[PDB]
This record gives C-alpha cells, structure tokens and sequence, in this order.
C-alpha cells in the first residue's frame, strides 16, 4: 500500500482523502495514473 | 553452419522513474482554558503577563 502512494506521489492528498471517505470513484483514480477510466471501468465489472 | 540471416538485437527495458510523496495532517487546535478572576488591576497583571 505504502508502495501504490508512492507510485502516486503528487495526486495522493485528494485520492487518499477520497479513499477515506467512502465517495471514491474510479474516475478520480485514472487520472492520477494517467489512464483512461473504462479500462478501470471495464477491470471492475471484469472483477464483478 | 554460419546463418545467412543476421539475429535480431534486443530492446532495453525501460527504467523506473522513483516517486515519492508529500502529505501534510492537520492537528486541531486548542481550545481556552477557564477565566479565572485575580485580586490585582489591570496594569500589574498585564506587566505580569
């Protein structure tokens, strides 16, 4: 875990704020790792 | 049994860019503790404090 806030480094306030409320979207994620959010999208209904 | 086509050569692997990250916390501040009145006027205990 420690490792992914690293690998996130600048955008990690807001996401880990986000994290920390339950209101995290994977919208606000992709952008902190510079990826399009329907492959995320896709991931997770892959998952589901 | 020397080959007639030349081999392929390699691509590097690419190199991890280290990142790290700053996050500040915030500590609520304190609240005041409770008036209690003194016996001297105001210019002693201002000089006091």
């Amino acid at each position: 875990f420690a490792n992914w806030v690293n690998s996130l480094g600048e955008k990690a306030s807001p996401i880990l704020t986000a994290f920390e409320n339950k209101t995290l979207t994977a919208e606000k994620l992709a952008n902190a790792m510079n990826l399009d959010a329907n492959l995320l999208e896709q991931a997770s209904i892959q998952a589901q | 049994g020397q080959p007639l086509h030349l081999p392929i050569y390699a691509t590097p692997a690419d190199p991890k860019a280290l990142l790290s990250a700053a996050v500040a916390t915030s500590q609520g501040g304190g609240k005041l503790p409770e008036s209690f009145i003194s016996l001297w006027r105001f210019p002693h205990m201002l000089e006091n404090a």
